[PDB]
């Protein structure tokens, strides 16, 4: 049947049903005659429901009818998705018309059982040198990246994109959690002109939309990325800010009028960060692997939010401003930068012996910078200005040049194997490369092409 | 935290500036546009560069100030730069 | 000997200063994290007394 | 022998059912009965006497002691042994 | 007509009338046979009005009859009034008979309109060295001496009233707010033996006093204020703490059933003090100069109140405990304290250029302070070394012995000019007295006197 | 003379009472008029005129003032100045 | 009569009663199918009644029917309970068959008069070298001793019930209010075994027990104390945890319907330690002299309970972390700590110069800290120099070897008389042992034990 609005306070909705209709919890409601939807979230009795309105609640009244729809928020999946913009409800925000969808599924699902996870911890092969060989990703396994602006982060999702699509016939979908409507379409023109715009489906919650929005993007992204992984497919889902998803979560607790927890946060923070990071898995069928974006607040590592956030991830990306004024692309530190898969009974001893070599290079040569800087390059030793030399040819080597920033380098991009990066890293380690001048190892790919620009 | 959240940039006031008589207070090490040069003329564009760097070398080198009779000719030289950029 | 010991002198002081810019250093990691403990709980605090007022008024 | 993966959890887990039937909370918001949710818990983990095994077990078990060893787990902050929980 | 006390809870009184005669907001009630005002704060419905109580609740019981005035607290204003000492309800407070009132006002009004507003910047002088140099006050303008407990407030404000006050050919009324009893008798007295009184009108609200009491006298003082401005005048008004008005609204607020906000102030925190802030103002009519003492709760200038208070103020001087600690008085600060004033189009370039450069000195000293603790003093520059003799010398010639402080520093008072201030702070800037020794400077009205303290 | 060895825990006394009645808490659970408390109390203590003296006694004495001088006791915790009572 | 359960709230019960018949603050109500027993704690209106279970409400349901007492809580008390374990109800839980009990007592009454107050000031020597030079005790008064996790509480609390035991002749009641099981196992074999156990009473209610066992077992124990007080005898009264009593009085403060206080404590925190703690003194018939340990929330002495007790104590020994990290047992506090007989007048003018020579050393010491840390020891002045060497010595020699923690390390324990620990700290005080390496004063009861270390 059909329920009325009964009270209206800010964004919170009251809508009474005949006691044999109350609709479920989660379920998506439509007002009669007005474009708003309502999300249930509570079951107040006497036939009354208390729900979260998915926009706008300015000229509603109380008395309007709305219509339960049966389930919960449907949103279109598949092939469709893909080179398209869309709100949190799956309704295309791009002027391109409807999107081409042959099924819809809900936004909210448990996730995988005990028994549908896949197996052995398998990598993810990125062919990005530094991430490959420092900062190793699980298939299924989650990715912080930390960083300001300006230091090459939408190049390095784009470069992520193009390489899952190509290389390993896989997809990607991006959730814009409290995005910014300039950088959201500033971001699909950069898609579009470097040619990776087919290869994902985008999803936005704009800043200015409610709490209830900026909370439910996440599990429609989610959502489309879960219908790829059940075709067979390895996916990439790419979170704006997973602190937005925090923010908006404590938002709508106060909205609801729950008792807040330490810090003020939402009492519910760590299963509402449960609830999502849990559906991104590898399973027996295929796997979906997340790169989100991670703010901490007032720099404390130790606050709720980074601290619960934390306990999910599998692997630290930094992006450091330093590394990218010497010319080097991509900034990745790889002394901060850090990963649970690089262990030895992981990822196999010489992987791990080479990765922990260049470390222990590259963190002595930072002592003897120091050194250099204060005292002069003649107090070294014979043997420091050696690792001096080959330290600058690792950090070089860290070096590659991308098919998305061709604009930028003026070179053609390249992809390089995990067997090709090792086997290069462990050369310069060992010294079969110390003839060859520091500037051969800069943007050249694999070891091989290193050797060939020595002789121009 | 939520505005500096929701802007573009930042242009940040501070009070230990503004006394040591830096009167328009803008702090340029936090400061930020990320829009950036796309939003400045040419001329503008090409000139600020320099800036940007001696402003961040007298950050790097303000405590030899007091001292700098015992720094290199070239370590003077970029503090000299700053101090008056600043 | 007395200038050799000057020598000395300034090598030894360089060792000291750079010593206690690093001493320094750890007590300022040490304080900053007891001061983000402070600003958990002033914030946990000043919650726990709204909370507390609005459900008597 | 039995080891609880992560008895820190379970007192976040509790804290948020205790909340939302609206119990005032206590230091860093968790219920004021917390310390008693790993009390009661961790109390029976223990060796009884071989009277206890016999008065149990109505006379078919005698001359045993039986026991129960408990390996707790809690994860800290930046280290920190002085917090509420640990 | 006539209504019932129904409840009472401390301060706060509810009183039944009938629904055909409700009284309005503001509305002034009196009790039958006991001898008590309310004043309804707001219409709770069905005839219920919620008060409080502008006396002592003791003697009530619920029962008790009402009489309603049709209108709200009316207080006596003009002539008569000066020479007086009066309560919150306009009730002389002296032994001198009842007041010669020719009309009365309600002490509820509407500010001046956004085109009655002044634009005078005539520059008043006190006599004091710190704050005709860094804090240079007008006629017409907004004054507020911020600082915490025991830090000089009301002295500063006697040494201003003696400065101006006596001087001046128009009226002063002069409002005591929460004060202590034994001030307002010794200033009774001050002014009475000083045969200034007849010049000035007298409120006093002071701290053993009802909550109602507290929250309405400084309406009361600035009704009188008012008339004396609409009638052409040029007025002077001062307030001893306008903290108090704040605070008697904290305390009164949770019982009016009213939310706490942030550090468990009113939710009305800044609207009650925009109400009474924005009445305090010269118009176009005439002109009144006004000085506020402002108490910040704990020495913190952060706090909600304190915070709430510098946007409504032309002169903000800020009296420091640290300054205090060390037997400096006045205890001001001159970094933080500011005026609307202190610009070259409306003093001079000369004026200006001694301020900034005090102040410069005095901000370079405070990063040293900490260096010449842990360090010493010999490890600083040639400069630094003479810059923080000159700083500790300026901190001294900051210092001034007031008249009204004899009693507190044993030495006579010293009365200072701009022009010799000017010339002080210009000589010890230039160098002219690096070879005087540090004490001299301590405690001496002009330049010349620290020359002959040197010998001494 | 009079001496109050603790208002601190007088104010402890009195927020109990005014929490059990239901009345609603301020700044450190403490009533709202947690101020006037003291405030009524502190301002007896004072010195008295001639002439309020001969009225309070009916001329029974004369020209002679009266006065009682207060010595109350606040306790602080590891020197903590910025609480509510103190 | 009878009453009927109407709710049930975790170990909070509502029970109706005819309104001719209900029953007392206080009174002991016996449910009828259980025989679980429920203490009234508050009256609610219509006949209806608050009560708290001592013991277990699982099971429990609505309707079921109650049994008033007539009565309070009674339990055995006299000669009868020497060598037994007893629960909060009075019941024996040692397996040895009925208590021989000629009489019980109530467990609530209220504390002795003023008048029937006692001056005592003889001197109790502990053996312990800390708390006879700066904490000493006095026969019939208070002890308490504050720490937070893992610091001494029970090993010092033990090492004291050995030493005090030697020169006492009469009875001890110990109490054990929410606090391990194993230990009161421990305990009590240790004594049985060594015949101590015939002039001891033991009551428990140990961690693993309901909030209403553990909020009334310190009543308990403590009404078996007043028995033998009242015969005129002098008694020991040992109390393993005081906080566990206001702890479970915190569990059950929201369920009793009580608005929070600060940090959400029971609003009757003061009063409810106030009543318990002034039950606890000697008397003109008998004495009691009392030790307790104080429990300190996340090592936080500014907590609401920890501040609170500081009042109702003669002596108070502060443990520290700190002074535990650095190997120091006792880990006692001397600047902290404090005790009422540390006057000239009760311990003679040179134990007196001893403690206050002592805490001059070792606060001069803390002052240094950050230049010390910063600077090293090196840059102090030939004075501080010398005072910092001489505490050093005196913080390792207040460091004693006992005789209960014997199994932790291997060492035999000592016990150090008070004219020896005079003596000792008077000669490092004087500069007599300037001479003797530092780690000589480490774990060696008297001074001419130093001597004999210092010779390795
Ligand atoms: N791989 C790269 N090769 C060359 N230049 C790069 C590369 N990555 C980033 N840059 C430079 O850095 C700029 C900013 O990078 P971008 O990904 O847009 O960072 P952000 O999104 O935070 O603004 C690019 O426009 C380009 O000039
Ligand atoms: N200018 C001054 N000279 C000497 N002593 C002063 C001066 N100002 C304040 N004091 C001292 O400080 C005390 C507090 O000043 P007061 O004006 O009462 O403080 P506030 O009103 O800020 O609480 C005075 O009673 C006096 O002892
Ligand atoms: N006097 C001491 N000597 C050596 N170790 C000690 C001593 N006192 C305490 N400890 C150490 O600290 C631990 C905890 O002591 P305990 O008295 O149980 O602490 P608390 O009761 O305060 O929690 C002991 O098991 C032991 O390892
Ligand atoms: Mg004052
Ligand atoms: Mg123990």
């Amino acid at each position: 049947s059909s329920g009325r609005i009964v009270q209206i306070i800010g964004a919170v909705i009251d809508v009474e049903f005949p006691r044999d209709a109350v609709p479920s919890i989660y379920e998506a409601l439509k007002v009669q005659g007005v474009e708003t939807t309502l999300e249930v979230q509570q079951q107040l009795g006497d036939g009354v429901v208390r729900s979260i309105a998915m926009g706008s609640t300015e000229g509603l009244k109380r008395g309007l009818n709305v219509d339960s729809t049966g389930a919960a928020i449907s949103v279109p999946v598949g092939k469709a998705t893909l080179g398209r913009i869309m709100d949190v409800l799956g309704n295309p925000i791009d002027e391109a018309g409807p999107i081409g969808e042959e099924e819809r599924w809900g936004i909210h699902r448990e996730a995988p059982s005990y028994a549908d996870q896949a197996g052995g911890n398998e990598l993810l092969e990125t062919g990005i040198k530094v991430i490959d060989l420092v900062c190793p990703f699980a298939k299924g396994g989650k990715v912080g990246l930390f960083g300001g602006a300006g230091v090459g982060k939408t190049v390095n999702m784009m470069e992520l994109i193009r390489n899952i699509a190509i290389e390993h016939s896989g997809y990607s979908v991006f959730a814009g959690v409290g995005e910014r409507t300039r950088e959201g379409n500033d971001f699909y023109h950069e898609m579009k002109d470097s040619n990776v715009l087919d290869k994902v489906a985008l999803v936005y919650g704009q800043m200015n939309e409610p709490p209830g929005n900026r909370l439910r993007v996440a599990l429609t992204g989610l959502t489309m990325a879960e219908k790829f992984r059940d075709e067979g497919r390895d996916v990439l889902l790419f979170i704006d800010n997973i602190y937005r998803y925090t923010l908006a979560g404590t938002e709508v607790s106060a909205l609801l009028g729950r008792m807040p927890s330490a810090v003020g946060y939402q009492p519910t923070l760590a299963e509402e960060m449960g609830v999502l990071q849990e559906r991104i898995t590898s399973t027996k069928k295929g796997s979906i692997t997340s790169i989100q974006a991670v703010y901490v607040p007032a720099d404390d590592l130790t606050d709720p939010s980074p601290a619960t956030t934390f306990a999910h991830l599998d692997a630290t990306v930094v992006l450091s401003r330093d590394i990218a004024s010497l010319g080097i692309y991509p900034a990745v530190d790889p002394l901060d930068s850090t990963s649970r898969q690089l262990d030895p009974l992981v990822i196999g001893q010489d992987h791990y012996d080479t990765a922990r070599g260049v470390q222990y290079v590259l963190q002595r040569y930072k002592e003897l910078k120091d050194i250099i800087a204060i005292l002069g390059m003649d107090e070294l030793s014979e043997a420091d200005k050696l690792l001096v030399a080959r330290a600058r040819k690792i950090q070089r080597f860290l070096s590659q040049p991308f098919f998305v920033a061709e604009v930028f380098t003026g070179s053609p991009g390249k992809y390089v194997s995990l067997k090709d990066t090792i086997a290069g890293f462990k050369g310069i380690l060992n010294g079969d490369y110390d003839h060859l001048p520091e500037q051969a190892f800069y943007m050249v790919g694999g070891i091989e092409e290193a050797v060939e620009k020595a002789k121009k | 935290t939520n505005v500096i959240s929701i802007t573009d940039g930042q242009i940040f006031l501070e009070s230990a500036m503004f006394n040591s008589g830096i009167r328009p207070a803008v702090n340029a090490g936090i400061s930020v546009s990320r829009v950036g040069g796309a939003a400045q003329t040419k001329i503008i564009k090409k000139l600020s560069g320099g800036i940007r760097t001696a402003l961040a070398q007298y950050r790097e080198l303000a405590a030899f100030a007091q001292f700098a009779s015992d720094l290199d000719e070239a370590t003077r030289k970029q503090l000299e730069h700053g101090q008056r950029v600043t | 000997a007395v200038v050799e010991n000057n020598a000395c002198e300034q090598a030894a002081r360089m060792i000291a200063m750079k010593n206690a810019t690093d001493n320094a250093g750890e007590l300022i990691s040490d304080l900053q994290l007891i001061y983000n403990k402070a600003r958990q709980a002033a914030i946990t605090q000043e919650i726990s007394e709204i909370v507390g007022g609005a459900a008597a008024v | 022998l039995i080891v609880y993966d992560d008895l820190s959890k379970q007192a976040v887990a509790y804290r948020q059912i205790s909340l939302l039937l609206r119990r005032p909370p206590g230091r860093e918001a968790y219920p004021g009965d917390v310390f008693y949710l790993h009390s009661r818990l961790l109390e029976r983990a223990s060796r009884v006497s071989e009277e206890y095994v016999e008065k149990f077990t109505n006379g078919a078990v005698t001359g045993k002691t039986g026991s129960l060893t408990a390996l707790p787990i809690i994860e800290t902050q930046a280290g920190d042994v002085s917090a509420f929980v640990p």
